């Protein structure tokens, strides 16, 4: 599997046997993930998320056509160790999934 | 049908017989029918219209013996494209079989209309 | 459609049809929400393990 993150851990997933990038612009991010996409290889990508919130929004229009690949927004390396509540990202997923809000 | 009959099997043609509306005929016959108060079928005609109907349609055929011929395709329209009125419902009684015309064949340019199931 | 009575009955029966097959969605739709329940539960532990 592959993951967008910071240069420092990219470092750690070729140790780890990931394949890891380092970047920290939207524009990029988005265009490497979608490469990603359309390359042959492995179907899982790991976001962080100061690069790209919804990698999904990214290929919405690849999605549409299959939905093989498979991503998975995190938190990145300076957010790891500061933290937060991983619950609002929760309320945030079920509020879009059934539109509604409820059990904060 | 008289002179259809005569020259058939009288005169060894092969006669081919097109009635264009049976609908005006039926029409005439309730016309006559409602004038005597006669016992109404069921919509509005009379009560013997399949009788009257039958003497019409039945002198079709092939006789033994004999070289002539006589084939009938009446032409009639179901009012409101409607299979279960009087007058389709005893004529597919009497006749042979029938051929159905489909509207939604012809709105999408097909011709000729026929239905194949009905 | 030509009225008769049998084609009345036939709509009747097509109504009840229609109601029957309305409760059987909403039962359904309850077993679907107490399973998506227990799944974003189940997702909730996991991503906060993943975190730590």
């Amino acid at each position: 599997m592959a993951v967008i993150a910071d240069p420092e851990t990219a470092q750690g997933f070729r140790l780890a046997g990931l394949e890891g990038y380092g970047a920290s612009s939207a524009e990029e991010a988005q265009s490497l993930l979608e490469t990603l996409v359309e390359r042959g290889g492995y179907a899982l990508v790991a976001v962080d998320e100061a690069l790209l919130p919804d990698p999904e929004r990214a290929v919405e229009r690849l999605m549409r056509g299959r939905d093989l690949p498979v991503l998975l927004p995190i938190a990145g390396l300076k957010e790891a160790f500061q933290g937060h509540d991983v619950e609002g990202y929760m309320r945030e997923l079920v509020r879009k999934t059934i539109g509604f809000d409820i059990k904060l | 049908l008289t002179v259809a009959e005569y020259l058939a099997f009288e005169h060894d043609y092969h006669v081919l017989v097109i009635l264009t509306d049976m609908t005006n005929y039926c029409e005439a016959l309730r016309e006559i029918g409602a004038a005597r108060e006669e016992i109404p079928g069921r919509r509005g005609y009379p009560g013997y219209m399949y009788t009257d109907l039958a003497t019409i349609y039945e002198r079709a055929g092939v006789v033994e013996g004999k070289k002539g011929s006589v084939t009938q395709i009446p032409i009639l329209s179901m009012p409101d494209d409607d299979r279960t009125h009087p007058i389709p419902d005893l004529t597919g009684y009497i006749t042979e079989g029938q051929i159905q015309l489909s509207r939604e064949l012809h709105r999408k340019g097909i011709y000729p209309p026929i239905d194949p199931l009905p | 459609v030509s009225p008769t009575r049998m084609n009345l009955l036939q709509r009747r029966g097509q109504l009840r049809l229609a109601q029957k097959g309305v409760d059987l969605l909403k039962k359904k739709r309850d077993a679907l929400v107490a399973e998506f329940f227990g799944l974003v539960r189940e997702a909730m532990e996991a991503r906060k393990a993943l975190d730590q």
